[PDB]
């Protein structure tokens, strides 16, 4: 079956691919809200409404109608005997119909793994609420006007007709047509929330009929809404029959997006479970699949991730498998690793594109300037293939910040310039931060707060540690008068509420998506990795110090100069912290531990002698020289 | 600065019962996060933004040669700008809002006070962009929602509605709601808008500041609030800044239609034209006491106290660091039991407390409920190691920590009495490596669990568990656990993020056990390794870190926490120790150098040693 559901993949039509597409995304995102209606109920052998009227019919006209019901009689019958026979008859019969227990079918499990953000039934039952409970997903369940502002939870699952958690009464849920007919006076809070979450996320319609009265209701609703102001909800459709075409084009120019499930799969007329069951699986094994087939999916699928990221100069190789979501572990000497990548290798196609001109000439040209701005990415990121193509490779290191270097009078030069864009202005920043002069510094970076989402969120952190170190700077003085006390009292004003912890939080989801590896920048989480990386090697070096035994000292190495790398070419004010500078400190210490070791069977350069000069102190030199 | 201190605290104290309710009750929701600020054009005017009676006024001597002998209604407001639209062309119309609106005004500081008030959504009438500009500059980022189309694509989870629109489009008239036609129209225009601010009404706390109390918009809430059921929505708050005092009449008559009213002109006495500094009283009111300024007593502090720490008795053992974020980084929680005074502002309850602690006089004062509740913090305190200010050994209690196996087979042997016996069962499976019946025990919790911090707590330790058990099985590759159980468990675990895990539980629960959320995340020892640095200097760090390691074991154990077993801790563990016994090597032979004649380890290093370290491990520390 699974291999058959793999078989329907291969045989999808575009649209339902594109449609997964969206459907897999939105759960990603946190943003799929799951419409259930009664068909998923009746897949429980739930008792139907028809069965109901049936009853109602049999109890007031004394036989069974010899028919079929109408649309408008599965409203008007239940009212007929409400009317008549009175409101005790109505509750009774409701409640020797549906005060049964009836098991959760799998398409319940089906929908709640897929991580709704809410979910919106027509149905009275307690089906969803039991499969919630069981699957140990909280949600706030909300069936009366008083339960909308009760709510306990940010995630609702909203039955908008009621249910019979309060008693097995007919004014807890909407059954007869009275109620239909005053639903919007008697439930405003309910159908205000409905609207809220259909207009705020997506909806997937399942368990529906495509002519029921909520589906109608809603599609007239979305008439009156602005054209292209939203987004057209998913209705999966499991009749027996294929849907026609027209009816097909006449719903979707209505504002539905219909997946057929008749049509994906040939299954009995009468076997809806498996209706249900192909689409719900079918979104639910399209979540891992990244949906790559050919070679411009693949350079559209890494610009995707990698785009956003052309915003830094320079990424740290160790925070790509972040990026990536721990698909490929990305090595330090610029080799990649199939790490968990389970379906096609989209970076091992990008390899062997650049290898050979052949299949990079048969793109498309928007792909193939993706895969050239890309290929430029990860030259300049030092990323050069996969470990088991790599061969001979190069520990060759540079650093493009002037503040690195020290170029104090270039420094000065730049910053006296006027600025050209908000990158120049960033930079500027840096460099007054860099010179000494945080006050101006700080002021810059405000303006270019103001002016403003990398850039943005990066001056948040740069502005927030720049009054941590004038704090600092302020109270080892009292501890001359750098700074007046109304720029003091001005910024205590303006960060005494400020909090970094939740700044990436309160981020765009866009931004915490596509900027990810940047959050670790908030805390010392950011230097956690190499930290925990660089005790090890040394214990481990430790051990080849004494039994006289890639190296341990190339990858600290590797390490240490990324750190250096992203944190200078960045323009990020973490260079300044106690915590890096111990770390650098310690990973030099180390590295010529091992030379002195290997001297007596690598040399100090540039960058080395920089970042002993920068980051040791005196004592530091004294102890590296007696060892 | 501070007589206007004074003069707050003295209008707190003398204010009057009902102001005070609406006062803890806007703190409250604020806390919760659960709060709304209906931003009205008052605030707008006190940065000296452009009146709409200016533009008024504009389109009448545009219309006429001549401003209107008198005064203009509440229809002429609406009137006017709309047969300027008529008569004229609409791009007249345009430019004039474009010459009397684009310009720039500095944000005031009621701004700031919303703001810092933390409001979940900030919904306005304003069609300026200065709580924008606000937002920008605090660092708060908010979906700007002014239009249709912005309703669908929201960045984030917190919106800044402006319901009658901007002019971030454009300074154009069809991008605002202004003239009458528009006002007409705006339930067939802004569908959407309305829907979610009525939604947010309904869902949230609303504070209504900047608006008349004969406000056009005040009124159509009201009316549609008067359709909604009875007591099935919270009232929303009112502030009023009206010069004159409200009359008991008008208060009443809008109380009863659904406005709790706090009135600045009752609270203090201010000029006629000082609008700000009413403004200014109510939201600073507010805001000193959300920051604990307005504490003068006793018997306060306990129930302040009472509310953040209740709901920690569920738990074992608190870390000296989670008492930090559980009261928002007010004090520092020293590991040596010493309390230090860090960021708070307001009344230091704490060392009430302490003087309380120490003076049994002063606590006998305290009502009955209230000294039942110091008793009961008492108690925890002293049961975390918590002892007095700092100008005033650890012992780990948990089986599995001693390996105490026949004990811990004993307890599960047992008939457990409640669900935290149920978790403590689970655990000691866990540590007995009985792997699936822990797996069953934590679902069966699960399950029967809906405080609900077992619940959460339970979810963790299942995802630790079932972890636990696919790196035992790759790793294997004998069968410990059945086929049939590794696809059971695989499809129960399937697409289960417990990133979301803290973010799925209610509200209260996410304020109460915040210091819980670092359990769901992949890594959440990197603070303790980072400062495992200091221990790395050659110029106390030692004991301090020592400390923190027995403090994280204690937690992790007492607690019941899978995670214990992890390799990340034990990486932790080892580098910490590591790092503790080479400094002290280096102490010592830097005094036997300068001197020419360190570390006491106790059963719990040896255990710490024993259970985290390799052999490979202790082999380097016994050749370094």
């Amino acid at each position: 079956y699974g291999e058959k559901l793999k078989e329907v993949f291969l045989m999808l039509d575009n649209n339902v691919v594109e449609c997964i597409k969206e459907i897999t995304e939105s759960s990603r995102n946190g943003k799929l809200v799951f419409f259930v209606g009664a068909g998923v109920s009746t897949l429980s052998d739930y008792p139907q409404w028809w069965r109901l009227v049936d009853k109602y019919h049999e109890e007031l006209y004394g036989s069974p109608k010899k028919g079929n019901y109408s649309s408008d009689e599965y409203l008007r019958i239940p009212q007929i005997f409400y009317n008549v026979k009175g409101e005790m008859a109505f509750d009774g019969i409701l409640k020797d119909f549906f005060q049964v227990d009836k098991p959760t079918n799998p398409i319940h499990d089906k929908i709640l793994a897929m991580n709704p953000a809410h979910v919106i039934t027509t149905n009275y039952d307690n089906l969803i609420d039991t499969a919630c409970w069981k699957r140990g997903k909280y949600f706030s369940v909300i069936s009366a006007e008083e339960d909308v502002a009760n709510a306990t939870s940010s995630r609702y699952l909203l039955k908008v007709h009621g249910d019979f958690r309060k008693g097995f009464k007919g004014e807890n849920v909407v059954l007869k047509e009275d109620d239909y007919l005053n639903y919007d006076q008697n439930y405003p809070l309910i159908s205000n929330l409905m609207k809220t979450i259909i207009a705020t996320h997506t909806i997937v319609f399942i368990g529906y009929g495509l002519g029921d009265y909520n589906i109608n209701m809603l599609l007239n609703w979305v008439r009156k809404l602005q054209k292209d102001s939203f987004h057209k909800p998913f209705f999966i459709r499991t009749d027996p029959s294929p849907i026609e075409n027209e009816t097909l084009i006449y719903y979707e120019n209505k504002g539905l997006r219909i997946i057929d499930a008749a049509s994906l799969i040939d299954s009995n007329e009468y076997d809806y479970l498996e209706r249900y069951s192909a689409v719900m699986d079918l979104l639910i094994e399209s979540q891992e699949n990244k949906f790559i087939t050919k070679d411009d999916e693949v350079i559209d699928y890494i610009y995707g991730k990698i785009s956003p990221l052309f915003a830094l100069q320079y990424i740290r190789k160790i925070d790509l498998k972040h990026v990536f979501e721990y698909d490929y572990h990305f090595e330090v000497n610029g080799t990649v690793v199939r790490h968990k990548n389970k379906g096609f290798g989209y970076m091992e196609r990008f390899f062997e594109l650049k290898e050979s001109c052949d299949e990079r000439s048969k793109l498309s040209k928007k792909q193939y300037e993706r895969f050239n701005a890309l290929f430029n990415f990860f030259e300049k990121n030092g990323v050069i293939c996969m470990a088991k193509d790599a061969g001979t490779l190069n520990t060759s290191i540079e650093i493009n910040s002037l503040a690195y270097h020290g170029k104090y009078d270039v420094m000065k030069k730049f910053i006296e310039e006027q600025s050209v864009s908000i990158e120049d202005d960033y930079k500027k920043a840096f460099f007054l931060a860099c010179l000494g002069r945080w006050e101006e510094s700080y002021d810059l970076y405000s303006n270019i707060i103001l002016n403003s989402g990398c850039v943005y969120y990066l001056s948040q952190i740069n502005r927030y540690r720049i009054y941590q170190s004038i704090t600092q700077a302020v109270t080892q003085f009292n501890g001359y008068k750098p700074f007046t006390d109304e720029f003091l009292a001005r910024i205590e004003r303006e960060m005494t509420n400020f909090n970094i912890d939740d700044l990436f939080n309160g981020m765009p989801f866009e931004f915490q998506k596509k900027y990810k590896i940047l959050e670790f920048l908030s805390d010392n989480q950011f230097l956690y990795d190499d930290t925990v990386k660089l005790f090890e090697l040394t214990n481990k070096v430790r051990s080849e110090m004494s039994e006289g035994s890639m190296s341990s000292d190339i990858v600290v190495l590797l390490r240490l100069y990324d750190n250096l790398r992203f944190l200078y070419e960045n323009c990020l004010w973490s260079v300044s912290f106690h915590e890096f500078h111990q770390y650098i400190r310690n990973s030099m210490s180390l590295l010529i531990e091992k030379a002195e070791y290997e001297r007596t069977r690598f040399f100090m350069e540039y960058y080395d002698f920089v970042n002993i000069s920068r980051h040791f102190k005196i004592d530091d030199i004294k102890n590296l020289e007696r060892s | 600065s501070k007589r206007y201190g004074e003069k707050l605290k003295e209008v707190f104290l003398m204010l009057d019962n009902n102001v005070v309710e609406c006062i803890k009750e806007i703190t409250e929701s604020s806390r919760n996060g659960k709060l709304v600020f209906f931003v009205g054009a008052g605030v707008s005017t006190l940065s000296d933004y452009p009146q709409w009676w200016r533009l008024v006024d504009k389109y009448h001597e545009e219309l006429y040669g001549s401003p209107k002998k008198g005064n203009y209604s509440s229809d002429e407001y609406l009137r006017i700008p709309q047969i300027f639209y008529n008569v004229k062309g609409e791009m007249a119309f345009d430019g004039i809002l474009k010459d009397f609106f684009q310009v720039d005004k500095p944000t005031n500081p009621i701004h700031d006070k919303i703001l810092a008030m933390n409001p979940a959504h900030v919904i306005t009438t304003n069609y300026d962009n200065l709580i924008d500009t606000a937002c920008w500059k605090r660092g708060k980022y908010f979906s700007v929602i002014s239009a249709e189309e912005d309703v669908a694509n929201a960045t984030s989870s917190r919106y800044l509605l402006k319901v009658h629109g901007d002019f971030r489009k454009g300074f154009k008239g069809e991008n605002v709601v202004l003239k009458e036609d528009d006002y007409l129209n705006y339930d067939q225009n802004y569908p959407l808008i309305s829907n979610l601010m009525k939604t947010i009404i309904a869902t949230h706390t609303i504070v209504f500041i900047g608006y008349g109390l004969g406000d056009y918009n005040i009124n159509m809430l009201l009316n549609w609030v008067r359709k909604l059921q009875k007591d099935s929505f919270h009232k929303p708050f009112f502030i009023r800044t009206d010069p004159s005092p409200i009359e008991n009449e008008t208060l009443i008559y809008y109380e009863n239609k659904g406005l709790r009213i706090i009135d600045a002109a009752s609270l203090i006495d201010s000029n006629e034209y000082d609008y700000l500094e009413r403004y200014s009283a109510v939201m600073d009111l507010l805001i000193e006491s959300q920051e604990n300024k307005f504490i003068t007593k006793d018997d306060e502090v306990i129930d302040y106290i009472y509310g953040k720490i209740s709901p920690l008795f569920a738990l074992q053992y608190i870390r000296k660091i989670d008492l930090k974020h559980v009261f928002e980084y007010d004090y520092h929680f020293e590991v040596n039991g010493t309390v230090v005074r860090h960021k708070n502002k307001g009344f230091g309850y704490m060392e009430r407390f302490f003087e309380l602690k120490e003076s049994c006089d002063e606590r006998s004062k305290l009502s009955k409920k209230q000294y039942e509740r110091f008793n009961a913090l008492f108690n925890f305190f002293e049961k975390n190691g918590v002892i007095c200010m700092a100008k005033d050994s650890i012992e780990i209690n948990s089986l599995a920590y001693h390996g105490k196996y026949d004990v811990m087979k004993k307890f599960i042997e047992e008939q457990s009495v409640s669900i935290e016996d149920d978790y403590k069962k689970a655990f000691f499976l866990a540590c007995l490596g009985r792997w699936e019946e822990s797996y069953d025990l934590y679902s069966n919790i699960i399950l029967n669990s809906i405080n609900g911090c077992v619940y959460y707590l339970s979810q963790i330790n299942r995802y630790r568990i079932y972890q636990s058990i696919t790196q035992a099985v790759t790793q294997f590759n004998y069968k410990p656990f059945t086929d049939e159980f590794l696809a059971r468990i695989e499809r129960e675990m399937t697409n289960f993020n417990i990133d979301d895990l803290f973010n799925g539980m209610p509200f209260e629960f996410q304020k109460k056990y915040k210091i819980l959320e670092f359990l769901s995340d992949n890594q959440f020892l990197y603070d303790d390794t980072v400062k495992l640095f200091e221990l790395t200097n050659k110029v106390s760090s030692d004991i301090v870190v020592l400390l923190r390691l027995y403090d994280n074991l204690r937690f992790l154990y007492e607690n019941c926490l899978w995670s214990v077993s992890f390799h990340e801790f034990h990486q932790y563990i080892r580098n910490s120790m590591s790092l503790l016994i080479e400094k002290a090597e280096y102490e010592r032979t830097r005094d036997i150098d300068e001197l020419g004649f360190g570390f006491f380890m106790e059963y719990y290093d040896f255990v710490n040693i024993s259970r985290h370290f390799k052999i490979d491990d202790i082999k380097n520390l016994e050749r370094s």
